């Protein structure tokens, strides 16, 4: 048997973005521009991104991403080696009652 | 109930063909969801009913 539970909170300012992030930033080998490397991160993290919207009947329009990724195993790519990422991802746009809770 | 930006794009937008305005101009203000709207006083009268 098994079960995780995760939470996080923000409080913004009426339609205005905001984010909060937990996590790894992997370094991958390479980035292609017009002739050369500029290698980079990809990120595996617990994250909520969001921006609110206030109507006049008490209510409120999400825009919401919510994601919780982690770090996989090693794959083989071409002669190399590289790590693969596991991921939980979901983005909607929903319309929610002031103080109380729905399932996404 | 609707985003500023969206109708902003919709009753304005590229070119003067498409709008429904002659020489005036909309213009947003996101911070409090609004529209500032610059126009004849009787097209202000069908645009406010038309985005209501």
């Amino acid at each position: 048997k098994a079960e995780i539970i995760s939470s996080p909170r923000l409080i913004t300012t009426n339609k205005q973005p905001a984010y909060i992030e937990q996590g790894t930033e992997i370094p991958y080998l390479e980035s292609s521009s017009s002739g050369a490397s500029t290698v980079a991160f990809k990120k595996a993290v617990l994250s909520l991104k969001v921006t609110p919207q206030i109507t006049p009947d008490n209510r409120l329009v999400l825009d919401l991403s919510v994601t919780q990724d982690r770090r996989g195993e090693t794959v083989k790519t071409g002669t190399g080696e590289a790590v693969s990422i596991d991921t939980q991802r979901i983005g909607t746009q929903v319309l929610v009652n002031n103080g109380e809770t729905v399932v996404l | 109930f609707a985003k500023a930006s969206d109708i902003a794009a919709m009753i304005g937008g590229e070119g003067n063909v498409n709008m429904l305005s002659e020489r005036g101009s909309i213009s947003i203000d996101e911070r409090t969801n609004s529209l500032l709207i610059r126009e004849l006083p009787d097209n202000i009268a069908v645009i406010r009913e038309i985005i209501e």
